[PDB]
């Protein structure tokens, strides 16, 4: 299947009047060329393939960087380096987020792929032997660790990788999730109704998909001990929906985000740089 | 159970697929739909309209 | 309960939940009890006329020992959350007295009923996970 | 004889007349339904309440002037004290429903003005405190018939207790979007040298089959002056646009007392 | 296996059960139904609430005692506040309705104890004054699910303003009949070394297809103690009686704005 | 092969009763 | 000796096996075994109990 391909048309004199319509309707302008001009056959073999919703959304893309260490850890703060936990979402990034939100409603599995790299913090403490990395998915309900080595880790039931440094970037496809029948994008409204007289607080309620989305967190460690060498380590993780439908489109984010919400900022709501004149090529 | 389809062309012509997973949650991407029905959101009117006649009449 | 531990496997579950009551009295004991099932969004029933405007049964006590009340799966999302989450909120489970129970002398004034939970064919569940009812030291 | 610019709507024991029309948008190319058994999730015999409930409210009429920057209301929060309809809605913890929304305003040959009519599903707006995000209490984000007002300026408040309501910032239609785009949802113009009326069916849309009205609104409804209103002999001159909404294919589940929501 | 003792009866989302019944009643014969077009009267198309409304309501319970005289409850008045039901009867000029009562009264083999319950159409009452005839307030006439007991001593006011309440004299069933003939209505007896429970089903019962149910009460529910209360281990006490109601075939026209009744 | 689909029924004024049942038998 | 089956659906359709070792304990995972008789433990009594009637008669 092509796009529109043109026929050969010339000049008209009649009361058939196709440049004029009524867009008060809810109709877009629907005139094509060969309705005001003069045309010859061009025959068009050119698709629009690209712009499939299984194109444009094909690509992985960062969605988070989370970073863990490995060192011999003495106080309670540098305990919780040795491991990570990440509250999964598309809203630490940008660039994805505003492309799914051309669409209020979504229905995809997603492929996950992640990019792990390390550095010695420092040059006089020897060296280090390769790293494993565990990537635990946490669905809600299940244990969160409180220490990189705790019970948590041996991980029966929860989906792991185990991932060795220098090896191919580790993958896996997770199906769609959702417990409604498409994802959420946008989400008018609220996890429970306050009621009349209740003294349950509602001055410090939230609004919208995050007072309902759960998708549950990643928790990553290194599973070696400690080597004499302090090593940091940065674990970006992308996500590619694939399979995908959509649902009601919308127009797209015109100005910065500045959270999980649909709220912008003071100091950045003017998207248009205005031109000198109406009359400005 | 190999699948035999036509690529996207080139600048100058098919590939096999094998599933190798028990879930399709892991298949690659899905193929090319072309389907597209503009209309639902150029011209969502009650009554038809015909370009050629008036819009309002 | 076997139910609960099982759920805790899971991320997601959906169907109707059977609630099974035996009462415990003596044969001599009679009585009325209304079962109700509210779901969620209102105010929380703490009166007999507010549970009976819900799902509900009236048990009469008698030879027939045991009475099933059902929450039948109605809900908002296809599956909830098995974790305490508001989104995913169930309802309301309540009981009352419809009449009384009622003794003659030489009986037992005070007695037991024993309640009983299980899963109906429509149920299922979906998402393994690791449960929170099991750890150990490191 | 018959004419895109008249029509007559009945539901239930109410009806609509317009001199005036311009044609009707069906959203999305769909006409509101009942629930089919393939697609059904609450296992109890549903509620339909039909002509007691399917039917047209009026809600309070709004005076547009020449400094108007438009208002906007949610669905099904705005008919929730309407009739028959409010109390099945508040009686049962689920409902669905589909809309005939009629926005009207006239005025004569010699005024101007156009209105953007826009129904934007999932309708999110910002929050006004830059302490907090997705900050908005439960009240000011369901004020029922009244409705509220976007204005051309964004203040957010010095402290996160006081922005707990929405930034209805005209020209980012309240979210973040430009509003030159709100086309791209199911709309009409009321343009006053063409039409006195826009009419607009909507079939139930979310992401579920049926859910909960007294936590979430399916539609946002905005009016917005794309052209303010003009008129020589009186540029201080007002008149009104009326909104009339009519719910379709009620369905509710979950019988049980009354929902009483919190008033602050 | 299957037995005249034992019942269960599921009306919406609500069901009752029984273990000690006594068959059920159908009064006249005849099961409630809707109104069909060759009978029908009023011309805008019914709202038909169904399982919103056609559902048991427990009324607050009564406490049998070896002093009681009786109750009395008047239908639809009992159950004018009763969930969709009551929001129903009141935003329409017109309903009907038939309905299956369930009176509960259990006790032990060792209790004693005779209860009539009677469903008697067009339960005209005397009023407690004799300074005028047929004189008995809104209000007093229609207590709701409270209903009314009846006693064994007429005493009618010496003012007339203060008689216009019913005197419902027990052993002339408060109308000027003799108790004893009220089998001719559709009756149970409760007896308690026999059973526990008293069902009646209730066509719709007028001499009209449809009627004004905040106006006019289509039947009474009445409950007189046949053979009193007794207990030898102590005389003195109480045992329960609990009325469960469900509306049935409701049919309601003439939809508007809500009435509220005067309460003083 | 799926779980238990919920067939279409209205209400019962019946001598069956399936809501009682007694659990000393062990089911 | 390939083995064509149905996948596990997913968001929006077979798959093939090979067995590459001699011993059936190196094979992937059994297939979904619906099979079930929850009666067994939920109602495991000598003579049959029809709900509609009296547990007890
Ligand atoms: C992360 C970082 O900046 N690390 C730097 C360290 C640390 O600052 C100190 O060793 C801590 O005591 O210092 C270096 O001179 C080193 O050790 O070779 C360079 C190294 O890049
Ligand atoms: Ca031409
Ligand atoms: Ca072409
Ligand atoms: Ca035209
Ligand atoms: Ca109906
Ligand atoms: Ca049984
Ligand atoms: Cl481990
Ligand atoms: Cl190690
Ligand atoms: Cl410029
Ligand atoms: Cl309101
Ligand atoms: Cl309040
Ligand atoms: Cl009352
Ligand atoms: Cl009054
Ligand atoms: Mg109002
Ligand atoms: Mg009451």
């Amino acid at each position: 299947p092509t796009a529109q391909s043109t026929p050969l048309t010339s000049g008209v004199n009649s009361q058939e009047v196709p440049a004029l319509t009524a867009v008060e309707t809810g109709a877009s302008g629907q005139a094509v060329p060969s309705d005001v001009i003069e045309t010859r056959h061009v025959v068009n073999y050119k698709t629009r393939s690209e712009s499939t919703l299984e194109s444009f959304f094909g690509r992985s893309a960062c969605v988070t960087i989370l970073e863990v260490e490995n060192f011999n850890a003495t106080t309670d703060a540098d305990r919780k380096k040795q491991f990570t936990t990440w509250a999964i979402t598309y809203t630490d990034t940008v660039q994805l987020r505003r492309k799914l939100e051309f669409f209020t409603y979504s229905r995809f599995d997603l492929e996950m792929t992640f990019v792990i790299t390390e550095r010695y913090y420092a040059s006089n403490t020897g060296h280090a032997r390769n790293q494993v990395y565990q990537l635990m998915y946490i669905p809600p309900g299940a244990p969160r660790p409180t220490a990189w080595d705790d019970y948590t880790w041996q991980s029966s039931s929860n989906p792991s990788v185990f991932y060795t440094y220098g090896s191919a970037p580790p993958r896996m496809s997770i199906p769609y999730v959702g417990i409604a029948n498409a994802y959420s994008h946008f989400y008018d409204g609220f996890a429970r109704v306050p009621l009349k007289d209740e003294t349950v607080d509602s001055g410090d309620t939230y609004y919208g998909l995050v007072t309902i989305n759960d998708f549950g967190t990643l928790a990553v460690r290194v599973v070696n001990e400690y080597n004499p060498a302090r090593i940091t380590s940065k674990i970006r993780v992308y996500m590619k929906p694939k399979h995908v439908r959509c649902w009601c489109p919308r127009p797209p984010r015109a100005v910065p985000y500045r959270g999980e919400g649909v709220d912008f900022k003071q100091d950045s709501i003017t998207p248009l740089t205005a031109v000198e004149n109406i009359n400005t090529f | 159970g190999a699948q035999v389809s036509s690529q996207k062309v080139g600048a100058h012509v098919n590939y096999t697929t094998i599933n190798y997973y028990k879930d399709s949650a892991s298949n690659a991407a899905s193929k090319l739909d072309f389907s597209q029905d503009p209309s639902k959101f150029t011209e969502p009117v009650k009554d038809i309209m015909i370009k050629t006649a008036p819009a309002l009449n | 309960t076997m139910l609960g531990e099982i759920l805790n496997y899971y991320t997601h579950w959906t169907g109707s939940l059977r609630f099974t009551f035996l009462f415990c009295g003596s044969m001599m004991a009679t009585g009325k009890i209304l079962l109700s099932y509210s779901p969620p969004g209102a105010k929380p029933p703490t009166t007999r006329k507010d549970a009976m405007l819900g799902t509900h049964i009236i048990w009469d006590l008698g030879l027939q020992s045991s009475c099933t009340m059902l929450a039948p799966w109605i809900s908002n999302t296809v599956y909830r959350r098995c974790i305490k989450d508001d989104f995913t909120e169930g309802g309301y489970i309540t009981c009352f007295y419809q009449t009384r129970i009622v003794v003659p002398s030489g009986t037992p004034t005070s007695m037991f009923m024993l309640a009983f939970v299980s899963a109906c064919p429509d149920f299922s569940v979906r998402l393994l996970r690791d449960t929170n009812h099991i750890s150990q030291r490191t | 004889g018959y004419s895109d610019r008249v029509r007559q709507i009945t539901l239930g024991n109410s009806t609509i007349t317009t001199q005036e029309a311009a044609n009707a948008v069906v959203a999305y190319g769909e006409w509101p339904s009942y629930l089919d058994d393939k697609e059904a999730n609450p296992i109890d015999a549903p509620t339909e309440p039909d002509v007691s409930s399917n039917r047209f409210y009026t809600l309070d009429s709004v005076q547009w002037k020449s400094t108007s920057r438009g208002w906007w209301w949610k669905l099904p929060d705005a008919l929730k004290d309407m009739g028959m309809f409010g109390q099945n809605m508040y009686y049962h913890y689920l409902g669905r429903s589909g809309y005939t929304v009629h926005v009207q305003c006239n005025a004569s040959k010699f005024h101007q003005g156009a209105l953007g009519v826009f129904a934007i599903p999932e309708y999110v707006m910002a929050c006004n405190t830059e302490a907090k995000t997705s900050y908005v209490s439960y009240v000011n984000a369901n004020p029922g018939e009244k409705g509220g007002v976007f204005d051309n300026a964004y203040n957010p408040s010095a402290e996160a207790s006081e922005g707990r309501k929405f930034a209805a910032l005209d020209y980012l239609l309240g979210c973040g979007v430009l509003a030159g785009n709100a086309f791209v949802y199911p709309h009409q113009i009321i343009n006053l040298r063409t039409n006195n009326s826009a009419t607009l069916v909507l079939p139930y849309v979310n992401s579920l089959a049926i859910d909960c009205m007294a936590k979430h609104n399916n539609w946002g409804l905005v009016i917005l002056p794309l052209c303010k209103l003009d008129y020589a002999p009186n540029s201080s001159t007002e008149i009104p646009i009326t909104v009339t909404i009519a719910p379709m294919f009620t369905e509710f589940n979950g019988l049980r007392n009354i929902t009483v929501p919190a008033t602050q």
